[PDB]
């Protein structure tokens, strides 16, 4: 496949960034794209092969040394760089082929990191009214007070992640939208059969993965450093 | 721009068909491809075409290429919720060393569940004790629910939920506040139908 790390990165001005792109498909051609919100994809760097080094869009540099690796580097970071970065490769075709893309990186460059906050997660159990009415049970999860917007919320039932019966807000809400830098809130729903919920041996866990600072980063504030971390909330099925 | 897409966006119910348009001034022409980009994720190659092949098929997607009029169409059959995404027409051009790609602005497609039996209701979810939540659910798709900041009360956008084993789909929206807050307050008469279950 084609891989990229990190998915989310928030960093201060002046620091050096390196973005990872790797493929086991043994493709010779590889591409880097910069995509702003509601923006078209922009070719930034590309490589024909294993020494090949500038795309159609104009500070970053790329390094092709070993076939599988095509990392991208920003020597000195600036807010201007904030954007999404996609990497791609190409298959065999008439001498571009089929283009494969990675998950991309959401890059956020802030001048000050004092605003970054970890989320608070809470689970709310199904109402009795809904159960008897619809013979169904909906749980709601809330993640709040988090900045920046980098977050991944997931549901785990009896230890295994579940994608079915799950709905997550496409976009998070600003808590104070009048403010440019504002902590967020995000909700999700998991809906299961009533009897399923009514089994007490059933475990439900809402997990939010927050992408914050690192131990390496400097923190002068009173509260604990808002590092990358997992915040969870859980509920056990209720027997009526 | 040398790559043009039509329409800008559209909304269809699940199970129905739609056609997307692409027109290009790119010269000299080489090949034509359609990408599907889900929200927040990376583009996925669907079909690639050249002047020689006027048609290509990938699953429920079928692409057409008229090189004479410089136009291409993507036809989705029996649409599904997972079809909601931006659709990008990419045009390739001949080159001195190798290649160039022209990405057009995508066509936004949104697929809604077809709700045969609506059962709109508003429930209050038991407080975590660790703000309380209200749940407006089972309403049909036409219903418009958006975000609201009045005052310390919050409301989210509607979201489709698919229970695959029961072949069931439902829309929901959530509202919460720390305050006076009651569920009949969060969702007022606009917009909720005249028949809505409250306990």
């Amino acid at each position: 496949d084609i891989y990229q790390t990190p998915r989310y990165l928030v960093i201060g001005t002046g620091k050096k960034i390196t973005l990872e792109c790797s493929q086991t498909m043994g493709h010779d051609k590889m591409y880097w794209y910069q995509q702003d919100p509601g923006m078209e994809l922009h070719l930034i760097h590309y490589s024909y092969g294993v020494n090949s080094t500038k795309g159609d869009l104009s500070e970053s540099t790329v390094s092709r040394i070993r076939t599988e690796h095509f990392p991208l580097t920003l020597e000195s970071a600036r807010p201007s760089h904030t954007s999404q970065y996609l990497c791609a490769s190409s298959e065999e075709g008439a001498l571009v082929g089929t283009q494969y893309f990675g998950p991309g990186t959401r890059l956020l460059v802030l001048e000050d990191l004092k605003n970054v906050f970890p989320p608070e997660v809470a689970v709310f159990e199904p109402s009795e009214a809904e159960i008897s009415h619809t013979q169904k049970a909906t749980l709601v999860c809330l993640a709040t007070g988090f900045y920046p917007d980098h977050v991944e919320l997931s549901w785990w039932v009896n230890g295994k992640e579940v994608h079915s019966g799950v709905c997550t807000d496409p976009q998070p809400l600003k808590e104070q939208p009048a403010l440019n830098d504002s902590r967020y809130a995000l909700s999700s729903r998991l809906r299961v059969s009533a009897t399923f919920w009514q089994n007490p041996r059933n475990h439900f866990r809402c997990q939010v993965q927050f992408y914050g600072l690192s131990e390496n980063d400097e923190w002068t504030q009173d509260r604990a450093k808002p590092v990358t971390q997992i915040v969870s909330a859980e509920a056990w099925g209720r027997a009526d | 721009n040398q790559v043009e897409q039509s329409p800008q966006s559209l909304i269809i119910l699940e199970g129905k068909n739609c056609t997307l348009q692409c027109n290009y001034t790119v010269s000299p022409f080489s090949n034509l491809r359609w990408y599907k980009q889900d929200t927040g994720r990376g583009p996925v190659s669907l079909t690639i075409m050249t002047f020689s092949e006027n048609t290509k098929s990938n699953g429920r997607y079928t692409a057409t290429l008229d090189a004479d009029t410089k136009q291409s169409s993507l036809h989705i059959t029996a649409s599904q919720l997972s079809d909601s995404a931006s659709y990008i027409c990419v045009v390739s051009d001949r080159g001195s060393t190798l290649g160039r790609l022209y990405f057009g602005r995508g066509t936004q497609l949104t697929v809604w569940p077809d709700i045969q039996n609506p059962d709109p209701a508003v429930y209050q979810l038991r407080d975590s004790k660790s703000k309380s939540v209200c749940l407006f659910t089972d309403f049909d798709s036409q219903t418009n629910v958006s975000q609201s900041k009045d005052s310390d009360v919050y409301i989210t956008d509607k979201c489709v939920l698919d229970m695959r084993s029961m072949d069931f789909k439902s829309n929901s929206a959530v509202a919460w506040s720390n305050k006076d807050f009651a569920c009949a307050n969060a969702f007022n008469n606009s917009i909720i139908p005249e028949d809505t279950f409250f306990p």
